[PDB]
C-alpha cells in the first residue's frame, strides 16, 4: 500500500551515540588535552632547543667588506649554538672584487669565514636565505612553461600564449628565439656560485664537502626532464647572458632535470624569506671549526634594500630552529588546563549543580 | 496553419520538458551570489586577473547548477504527475466501424460519477429532453444538483453509430474566463432540407470540466477547442509560493556575506595601490612591473583579482544546501510512519518542501473544530419540537464533569432500557431495521386535541424534507438501502427519520419518493435554494396536496439553519403560539449546548402560492440570471423569510478526532497559542474547548458577547450603543492585563502569557472588532496575553481576517489546521498551512502545505518534525557562513605577505571542491540528520519547542558570532601554518623545501577543513554513524584529494605533495593544535555555556542521560488511544 518504508533511516532512528557534555566527562578531556600537549610542548622544545643554526647575510660584502678579514657587523650574523661557550665570537669576511666581471652591481668574491663550536650532524643543510625579494607576486609566480619544464620542445604559442601559467613578459627576446627556461621566474634566478666545499683553515685543512646532488626532491625529476630543443630556437633568459654570453651551443644546453638548483628556484617561495637548499652534504657530520665559504657574488639584492643571505643547518624532523609549534603546544596545554581550572573552580567552589529537573520551567 | 491549431496538454507546469533547460538557467541567475561567479569565470578567461585554470573555474559553478537543476527536475517530477495523471491516464474506445483524453473535434460518451477533462456541450441523455444533473463541487460552495436542461430539438441520437456521420467542430473567439456566461452558438446544415438553424446554446447548456457528473447517463458532446478556452486555468491553478522565516532572513546573512566580501577585496585593491607606489621594491628588477597599469589602475585590477580570490567565500552551495536539506526534512515528514493514518492510507503529504522549519517556530494554531478536531460523523438525534425536547444522551453530557460523580453507567444502561421500549412501538409500520446501533435516540415519543403529536411526526417528516442525501443502491442487503450526504451533520438528521418512520426510498426528477409511516408518499419539491457556509441555511420550498378535494394546494417552506440565524428571521407578533415557545425551545439548546451537542433548528412558515409565484419566478428569472453565482441570490432568498414559525431545533453530537492528548498535553503546553474558530455557537465551544482540554479548569473565559444583534440603515448620529459596548470592555479587561492599546510592545515579545485568560469572541461581535482602527489594536493586544481564542467563526471571511490580523500586525507564525472548503482562505492566508485528509480528497489538503489524516499528527509534525528542522537549519545556516569565512579569509591574511597581489595559496582544486567535497556533505548531514533529543522526548518534554517561538535559535546576532569565530579560525589556519614557516622556510624532516605557496596552502587547508568539520560535528546533537561516517569522509577526502592529484604530473607546481607534505612532521604538528585552537575558543564557550547558563535542551539531555525518558517506547505516541501507560 500507501506506507512508508520504516527501515530506521526513513524513520530517523539510527546509531548515534549522542553525546552530552557534563563537567564529569569535558573536564576530563580538558585534562586529556591539556596533559597529551604540554607533554607534545615538552617534547617539540627538547628537539628544537637542540638545532644548531648559522645564519650569515653577506649582501653588503661589496661595501661593507675590505680585501683583508674584517668582522661581520652584528646585524648581519646569526649563531644558534645550545652549547653556549663559542656565541658570542663574530665571523670575519673578506671581499675579492676581481675587477673582471664588468657588471659592478654584485661582482667579486665573498669569502665569509664562521667558526661553529659544536659539530653539525651528518645531514648538512646549506641554504641561501633572501629577504625582502618579492617572489610571492601574481605576474611573477605564474611566469614559466610547464611543456618546457617537461622538457617538450615547445613552440612559441605554447609558451607565450598558454591558459593560465605562462611565460607572458619573457616569451621570446628580440631576434626570435624563445626562452628556454621562460618566465619572470627561471630569469630571476638567483646565481650565486657556491662552493661545492666549505674548505677548512688552519687547524686542519682537509676540506668538508658539499654536494649539489640530492637539492631538491628525488621525485622531482620526473616533472624536470631534459629537454628536446635543436639548440638554434633557443636563447637564454635576458638575465641569463652572462653565464652564457653567446647564447647557446650545441652543447651548453642546461639539462634542468638534474640541474637542481634550477627546481628550486622554479619553486618560488611563499613569503618575503626565501629559503631554499642549494649546497647538501649527507655523508660527513661537520667537525667544530673554522670554515671558509666563497661566494661568488652575481645576484644583487641592494637596490631593492633586500637581505641576501646563508643558512647551515642540520634541521630536526619538524626542519629548522623554529620555536612556534613548542610555544603554541605549550600555551594548547597551558589554556585547556586554566579552562579546566576555570570550568573546575566555578563549578565547585561557586556555580551550578546537575541535580535538578526544575531548571527549564520552573 | 490556416486556423492556427497546435496540439497541448491539459494543464502546463511552467516547466516544459523540451524547455526546461534555458528557462532553468535564467532562473538560476536571479540569484546574485550565482551571478557573481558569471563575473568571475569571465574576468577568469583574461590573463591580466592571474587566474590558473580558468577552464576548471567553472566547475564549482557547473556541478552546483546542474543539482540545482537535477533537484528541479525531480520538484518539476512530483509536481507534474499531478498534470500527468489528469491529462491521458484513460482514453475512450470511439469506435467509428459504421462509417484523460484530449482531442478537439470529439464526440465522447460520458458515463456517471467521473472528472470530465474538457468543456462538454450536452445535447441529449436518458432524461426528458436532455435533463442533466451535475454537482459541480471543486469550481465553488455548489452543493445543490443543478439542472442543465438541454435542447428539446435535437433529441433522436442515442448510439455512436448516427452521431459519428458528421465529423465537424465548431469556431469560437478567445477567453473569458468567467463562469455563467457562454457566448458561443452552434450552428448545421440539415440532411436534403433547406431549413437553417441556430440552436440557442447558453449556460444552461453546457458545463465546465472540474465539475462531478450525477445521475445521468450517456453524456454525448463535443469537446472544446484548443487553446485556452478553459475557464478554471484562469480562476484557480496559479499559486504564491512561501518561504521561511529562516529563508527570508538568509538574504541580510548573504548582505553582510557580501559586503565583507567587498571590503575584503577593497583591503586588496587599497593596499596593492599603496604597494605600487612603494620606491625601492623587487619588482623592478627581477619581476618586469606593469602586470597591467602604472600605480593606482594596477590596484584598481587587484580589486577585481581579489574578486576572482574569493571565489569560496561567494556562497555559491548556499541555496542548494538550504533546498537539499528543507527537502529532506519534508521526506522525513513524508517517510513517518507515525504520521501515517492506517485507516485511511495515508502518509502526511508535504504540498510545500520548502517551509519545514516554519513547524518549528509556530506561535499560533488556528484550528477549526467541527472537521478538524471532531470526527465529523454525527450519531445521536436530541430532537426538540414545540417547547419539548425529545432525546436521551450520556455521550457528551459528561461535559459538564466539575460538579458530578466519578463513574455514571447506571444513566447509560437507561438508554439502553428505553432503547429496547422503543424499537418496539416503532416496529408497527415500518420495514426498516430499527435495531441496535440503527436507531439513534431513546426516547419515548408520545407511546403511538393532542397537537404535539402531530408536530413531532410534522417535524420528522419536515426534516426529512428539508434534506440534500441522495440514496444509494446497497449492493450487500439491498433491501434496506442506506444514506449518502456532503453534509455529514444533514445525514445525521436524515438517518434518524428512517428510524422514527419518516424515511424515503428513492428521488424523481421533479419530486421526491417518500415512505412515510409504512405508506409510500410523493412529496413534490418544485423548488430548493443552496447551502452556503457564509448563510448558514439549507432551504426546500416542497409543494403539498390540499387536504381536501377541490381547492388550491398551498405549500411549505423548511429552512433548516442555526439557532442565531433563523431567529433573526423569525415572526415576532402573531396569534398563534409562535412566541411562547421561544423561551422553551432556546432554553433546551442551551442545555443542548453546554453538554457539547452540535445544534441545528428548522422553522416554517404556512405561505400561499398568491405570494409565492412571485417570489419563485424572481429566483427563477435569477436562476438563469448573471448572479447566479454572485451575492444577489440571498437578498432574492431574504424576502420570503422575513417572518416564520418555529417548528424546533436538533442537538445532534459530534465526537472528538481523538486530539484530546495534544491540544494542551502536548500542543499548548509546548508554548503555542491555539485558536478555535468554530462556526459554531459559545456555549457548546466553550463546553467543547474543555472536553479537548484547550481551555482548561483554573481558566479566565472572559467573553466579549455583544448583546443586541441588529443592522443600522439611519439615524443613531449622536449617540451610540451597539459598537461603543464592545469597545469599552476591551479595556475593562485591561486590568486582567494592565495595559492600554495604543503601543506594540507585544510585536518585540513573544512569550507564553503568565495568567491563563481565554477569550471567547463571537459571530457579529468579531465582524464589530476588526472592522476599524483602535478595536483591532485593543483586540490583538489581548489575543496576545491570551492562551485560547474561541468560536462561531463562521461565513471564513472571518476565520482568514483573524490569520492575518495576527500574521501581519504581529511579526509571528500561524499556522491554521483546517479541513474541507470553508479553510481554503483560512489555510492558505496562515504562514504554515496544515490541513486534514478526510474520507474524500477536500479542496483544503490540495491549498495546503502539509496533509495529514487527523488531527492527532499534527503534534508529531509540529513537535518532533518541526522543531528539529528549525534548530536543525538555525545550526546549518552560521555554520555555512563559517566554513566559507575559515577558509576564504585564509587567503585573505596570505595578502598581507605577497602584497595583496593576489597569487593564490590553494592550488585550484582546494578552492574547486571545498565547497563541493571538502566540506559540503557535514553541514548538509547536520541539516538533514539532526536531533537534539529523540521522538519520544520531543513529546515528553514539548516545552522545548518554546526556543522557536522565542526566536531564540536563529537570528543575526548568533551569524555574527557565527563569522566571527569563523574569521578567528581563519587567524589560525594561515598563521600557525605561516608561524612554522616564518623564521627560516625549513620545515621538511630532509631539509629539502616545501617553501611554495600551494605547499602552504595544504597546510592552511586541511587545518580548516578538519576543524570546519570537527566543527560541524561538535554542534550536531547525536553523532550518528551516517553523519558521523561522511564527516570522516569528508576530512579524509582532502587527504586522498592530494594523494591522487599530487601523483600526476597534470598538477603542474603541485606534484608531489602527497608524500612531501604528509612525509613532513611539521604538517602534523601543527595539524594537531592548529585543529586545537581554532576549536577551543568555541568548544570553551559551549562548555561555559551548557555548565553555567544551559539551555533547555542541554537540561532535558543531562536528563537523557539519565533514566529520565527509559520508561517511554520507541516511536512513543502520547496522542494515540492505545498506547500503554508511563
Ligand atoms: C645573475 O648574474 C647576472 C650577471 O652575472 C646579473 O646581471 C644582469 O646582467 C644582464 C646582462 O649582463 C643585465 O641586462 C642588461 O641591463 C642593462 C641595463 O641595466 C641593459 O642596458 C643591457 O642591454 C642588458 O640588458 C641585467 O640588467 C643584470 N641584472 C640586473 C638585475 O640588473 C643578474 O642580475 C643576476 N641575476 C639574475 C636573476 O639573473
Ligand atoms: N447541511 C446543512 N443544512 C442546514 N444547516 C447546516 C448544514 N450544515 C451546517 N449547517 C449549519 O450552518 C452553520 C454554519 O455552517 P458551516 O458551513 O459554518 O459549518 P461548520 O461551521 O459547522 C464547519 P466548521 O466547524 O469547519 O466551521 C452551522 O452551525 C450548522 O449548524
Ligand atoms: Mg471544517
Amino acid at each position: 500500500n500507501r506506507r512508508p518504508k520504516e527501515d530506521a533511516f526513513t524513520q530517523q532512528r539510527l546509531a548515534a551515540i549522542n553525546p552530552v557534555l557534563t563537567p564529569r566527562t569535558v573536564l576530563p578531556l580538558y585534562l586529556l588535552i591539556a596533559v597529551v600537549f604540554v607533554i607534545v610542548g615538552g617534547c617539540i622544545l627538547a628537539q628544537n632547543s637542540k638545532v644548531d643554526e648559522v645564519t650569515i647575510y653577506y649582501q653588503d660584502c661589496m661595501t661593507n667588506a675590505t680585501s683583508s678579514w674584517s668582522d661581520i657587523p652584528s646585524e648581519h650574523w646569526q649563531f644558534v649554538f645550545h652549547k653556549y661557550k663559542t656565541y658570542n665570537t663574530a665571523p670575519q669576511w673578506r671581499f675579492v672584487d676581481d675587477e673582471s666581471d664588468d657588471f659592478t652591481k654584485q661582482r667579486g668574491t665573498c669569502q665569509i669565514r664562521f667558526t661553529t663550536p659544536s659539530d653539525m650532524k651528518n645531514n648538512v643543510y646549506l641554504n641561501y636565505v633572501l629577504e625582502k625579494f618579492a617572489a610571492n607576486h601574481r605576474r611573477y609566480v605564474l611566469s614559466f612553461s610547464e611543456d618546457q619544464i617537461r622538457g617538450e620542445d615547445a613552440s612559441y604559442e605554447t609558451v607565450h600564449d598558454a591558459t593560465g601559467i605562462n611565460c607572458k613578459p619573457l616569451s621570446k627576446n628580440a631576434d626570435g628565439k624563445i626562452y628556454y627556461p621562460c618566465g619572470l621566474i627561471a630569469n630571476s634566478m638567483f646565481n650565486d656560485t657556491f662552493p661545492l666545499q666549505l674548505t677548512n683553515v688552519g687547524d686542519t685543512s682537509n676540506n668538508y664537502s658539499l654536494t649539489n646532488k640530492g637539492i631538491n626532491w628525488e621525485s622531482d625529476k620526473k616533472r624536470y626532464k631534459k629537454t628536446k630543443y635543436n639548440y638554434t630556437q633557443i636563447a637564454p633568459p635576458p638575465y641569463w647572458e652572462k653565464m652564457y654570453p653567446d647564447g647557446y651551443n650545441e652543447t651548453n644546453i642546461p639539462d634542468i632535470q638534474d640541474w637542481e638548483e634550477f627546481q628550486n628556484w622554479m619553486r618560488p617561495g611563499a613569503f618575503d624569506k626565501i629559503t631554499k637548499l642549494i649546497r647538501i652534504n649527507k655523508n660527513d657530520t661537520l667537525p667544530a671549526g673554522e670554515y671558509q665559504l666563497d661566494i661568488g657574488l652575481h645576484w644583487p639584492v641592494l637596490e631593492f634594500n633586500g637581505k641576501k643571505g646563508i643558512y647551515l643547518t642540520h634541521g630536526s624532523h619538524l626542519g629548522g630552529r623554529n620555536p612556534f609549534l613548542g610555544i603554541v603546544y605549550l600555551i594548547g596545554g597551558c589554556i585547556c588546563a586554566a579552562m579546566a581550572l576555570i570550568l573546575l573552580t566555578f563549578w565547585l567552589f561557586g556555580g551550578r549543580k546537575i541535580a535538578d529537573a526544575s531548571s527549564l520551567s520552573w | 496553419p490556416i486556423m492556427q491549431y497546435p496540439r497541448n496538454k491539459i494543464r502546463t507546469t511552467k516547466y516544459t520538458p523540451l524547455t526546461f533547460l534555458p528557462k532553468n538557467i535564467l532562473f538560476q541567475f536571479h540569484n546574485f551570489a550565482n551571478v557573481y561567479f558569471l563575473v568571475l569565470i569571465i574576468l577568469g578567461a583574461f590573463q591580466i586577473f592571474g587566474v590558473t585554470n580558468p577552464g576548471l573555474s567553472a566547475v564549482p559553478l557547473v556541478v552546483i547548477v546542474i543539482i540545482t537543476a537535477i533537484k528541479d527536475a525531480i520538484e518539476d517530477s512530483r509536481r507534474t504527475v499531478l498534470d500527468l495523471e489528469v491529462n491521458n491516464t484513460k482514453t475512450h474506445i470511439l469506435e467509428g466501424v459504421e462509417n484523460k483524453g484530449v482531442k478537439v473535434g470529439d464526440i465522447v460518451r460520458i458515463h456517471n460519477n467521473d472528472e470530465i477533462p474538457a468543456d462538454i456541450i450536452l445535447l441529449s441523455t436518458s432524461d426528458t429532453d436532455g435533463a442533466c444533473y451535475v454537482e459541480t463541487k471543486n469550481l465553488d460552495g455548489e452543493t445543490n444538483l443543478k439542472v442543465r436542461q438541454s435542447l428539446k430539438c435535437t433529441n433522436t441520437i442515442r448510439t455512436s453509430k448516427d452521431i459519428a456521420r458528421t465529423k465537424f467542430w465548431i469556431e469560437s473567439e478567445g477567453p473569458h474566463s468567467n463562469l455563467y456566461t457562454y457566448q458561443g452558438n452552434m450552428k448545421w446544415r440539415n440532411l436534403a432540407d433547406g431549413e437553417i438553424r441556430n440552436e440557442p446554446i447558453t449556460i444552461n447548456n453546457v458545463l465546465l470540466r472540474g465539475c462531478t457528473l450525477r445521475n445521468t447517463k450517456w453524456a454525448m458532446g463535443v469537446v472544446m477547442f484548443t487553446g485556452g478556452d478553459t475557464k478554471i486555468m484562469l480562476n484557480s491553478g496559479i499559486t504564491p509560493t512561501k518561504k521561511s522565516r529562516i529563508s527570508r532572513e538568509l538574504n541580510f546573512s548573504v548582505v553582510i556575506n557580501f559586503v565583507l566580501l567587498f571590503i575584503l577585496c577593497f583591503v586588496s585593491g587599497i593596499a596593492n595601490g599603496v604597494y605600487y607606489d612603494k620606491k625601492g621594491r623587487s619588482r623592478f628588477s627581477y619581476e618586469f612591473g606593469t602586470i597591467a597599469g602604472s600605480a593606482a589602475t594596477n590596484g584598481f585590477v587587484s580589486f577585481w583579482v581579489a574578486v576572482i580570490l574569493y571565489q569560496s567565500l561567494v556562497p555559491i552551495s548556499l541555496y542548494i544546501s538550504v533546498e537539499i536539506i528543507k527537502t529532506a526534512q519534508a521526506a522525513f515528514i513524508y517517510g513517518d510512519v507515525l504520521l501515517y493514518n492506517a485507516k485511511l492510507d495515508y502518509p502526511c503529504t508535504p504540498k510545500s518542501w520548502n517551509i519545514s522549519d516554519d513547524l518549528g517556530q509556530v506561535e499560533y494554531i488556528f484550528s477549526d473544530k467541527t472537521g478538524t478536531l471532531t470526527q465529523n460523523v454525527m450519531e445521536f438525534k436530541k430532537c426538540t419540537i414545540n417547547g419539548v425536547s425529545y432525546g436521551r444522551a450520556y455521550t457528551e453530557a459528561l461535559a459538564g464533569l466539575r460538579k458530578r460523580q466519578g463513574i455514571d453507567v447506571e444513566t447509560e444502561g437507561r438508554r439502553e432500557k428505553a432503547e429496547i421500549a422503543k424499537d418496539r412501538d416503532t416496529m408497527i409500520d415500518e420495514l426498516r431495521a430499527l435495531s441496535g446501533n440503527s436507531q439513534f435516540y431513546p426516547e419515548e415519543v408520545t407511546f403511538v386535541g393532542e397537537v404535539q403529536q402531530r408536530c413531532c411526526e410534522h417535524f420528522m417528516l419536515a426534516l426529512a424534507l428539508c434534506h440534500s442525501v441522495l440514496v444509494e443502491a446497497n449492493p450487500d442487503n439491498p433491501k434496506k438501502l442506506d444514506l449518502k450526504a456532503q453534509s455529514p451533520d444533514e445525514a445525521a438528521l436524515v438517518a434518524t427519520a428512517r428510524d422514527v418512520g419518516f424515511s424515503f426510498v428513492g428521488k424523481t426528477k421533479k419530486g421526491l419518493i417518500i415512505e412515510m409511516q409504512g405508506i409510500q408518499k410523493e412529496f413534490e419539491i418544485l423548488n430548493i435554494l443552496e447551502f452556503n457556509s457564509s448563510r448558514k441555511r439549507m432551504s426546500c420550498i416542497v409543494k403539498i396536496p390540499g387536504l381536501n378535494p377541490g381547492d388550491e394546494p398551498r405549500a411549505l417552506l423548511i429552512c433548516k439553519g442555526a439557532d442565531s440565524i433563523i431567529y433573526s428571521r423569525l415572526s415576532r407578533q402573531s396569534g398563534s403560539n409562535s412566541e411562547a415557545i421561544l423561551e422553551k425551545t432556546a432554553l433546551h439548546l442551551e442545555q443542548y449546548a453546554t453538554e457539547g451537542l452540535r445544534t441545528l433548528c428548522i422553522a416554517q412558515r404556512e405561505l400561499s402560492w398568491s405570494e409565492y409565484e412571485k417570489w419563485n419566478e424572481k429566483y427563477d428569472i435569477a436562476a438563469a440570471s448573471l448572479a447566479n453565482r454572485e451575492d444577489e441570490l440571498e437578498v432574492v432568498a431574504d424576502s420570503i423569510e422575513r417572518e416564520l414559525i418555529l417548528l424546533g431545533g436538533t442537538a445532534i453530537e459530534d465526537r472528538l478526532q481523538d486530539g484530546v492528548p495534544d491540544c494542551i498535553e502536548l500542543l499548548a503546553e509546548a508554548g503555542i497559542k491555539l485558536w478555535v474558530l468554530t462556526g459554531d455557537k459559545v456555549e457548546t465551544a466553550i463546553n467543547i474547548g474543555f472536553s479537548c482540554n484547550l481551555l482548561n479548569n483554573e481558566m479566565e473565559l472572559l467573553v466579549i458577547k455583544t448583546t443586541g444583534d441588529d443592522v443600522k440603515e439611519f439615524g443613531s448620529e449622536p449617540s451610540e450603543i451597539v459598537d461603543a459596548l464592545l469597545s469599552k470592555y476591551l479595556k475593562e479587561y485591561f486590568n486582567l492585563t494592565g495595559s492600554e492599546e495604543e503601543i506594540f510592545e507585544a510585536k518585540k515579545d513573544h512569550e507564553f502569557p503568565k495568567g491563563n485568560y481565554a477569550i471567547v469572541i463571537d459571530g457579529d461581535a468579531l465582524k464589530l472588532a476588526l472592522y476599524g482602527e483602535d478595536i483591532r489594536r485593543k483586540f490583538l493586544l489581548l489575543c496576545k496575553n491570551c492562551r485560547a481564542v474561541l468560536c462561531c467563526r463562521v461565513s471564513p471571511s472571518q476565520k482568514a481576517a483573524v490569520v492575518k490580523l495576527v500574521k501581519d500586525s504581529l511579526d509571528v507564525m500561524t499556522l491554521a489546521i483546517g479541513d474541507g472548503s470553508n479553510d481554503v482562505a483560512m489555510i492558505q492566508s496562515a504562514d504554515v498551512g496544515i490541513g486534514i485528509a478526510g474520507e474524500e480528497g477536500r479542496q483544503a489538503v490540495m491549498c495546503s502545505d502539509y496533509a495529514i489524516g487527523q488531527f492527532r499528527y499534527l503534534a508529531r509534525l509540529v513537535l518532533v518534525h518541526g522543531r528539529w528542522s528549525y534548530k536543525r537549519l538555525a545550526e546549518m545556516i552560521p555554520e555555512f557562513f563559517y566554513k566559507n569565512m575559515i577558509f576564504a579569509l585564509a587567503l585573505f591574511w596570505y595578502g598581507i605577505y605577497n602584497d595583496f597581489d593576489g597569487s593564490y595559496l590553494y592550488e585550484y582544486t582546494y578552492m574547486m571542491f571545498y565547497n563541493l567535497a571538502f566540506t559540503s556533505l557535514p553541514v548538509i548531514f547536520l541539516g538533514i540528520l539532526d536531533q537534539d533529543v529523540n521522538d519520544t522526548i520531543s513529546l515528553v518534554v514539548p516545552q522545548l519547542y518554546r526556543v522557536g517561538i522565542l526566536r531564540k535559535e536563529w537570528n543575526q546576532r548568533k551569524f555574527l558570532w557565527y563569522m566571527l569565530d569563523g574569521l578567528y579560525q581563519s587567524i589560525i589556519c594561515f598563521f600557525f601554518p605561516y608561524l612554522v614557516y616564518h623564521k627560516n622556510m625549513i620545515v621538511t624532516s630532509n631539509g629539502l623545501g616545501l617553501d611554495h605557496r600551494y605547499f602552504v596552502g595544504v597546510y592552511v587547508t586541511t587545518i580548516a577543513v578538519i576543524s570546519c568539520n570537527t566543527y560541524v560535528l561538535l554542534h550536531q546533537y547525536r553523532w550518528d554513524w551516517f553523519s558521523g561516517l561522511f564527516i570522516a569522509l569528508s576530512c579524509l577526502v582532502v587527504f586522498a584529494w592530494t594523494g591522487i592529484w599530487s601523483s600526476a604530473i597534470a598538477s603542474r607546481e603541485f606534484f608531489k605533495a602527497a608524500a612531501r607534505i604528509y612525509g613532513a612532521p611539521s604538517f602534523w604538528a601543527v595539524f594537531f593544535v592548529a585543529v586545537l585552537f581554532c576549536l577551543l575558543p568555541r568548544f570553551t564557550y559551549d562548555s561555559f555555556q551548557k555548565f553555567f547558563y544551559p539551555t533547555d535542551v542541554e537540561i532535558v539531555r543531562e536528563m537523557w542521560q539519565h533514566g529520565h525518558f527509559d520508561h517511554y517506547p520507541p516511536g512513543y505516541d502520547p496522542t494515540d488511544p492505545n498506547r500503554p501507560k508511563v
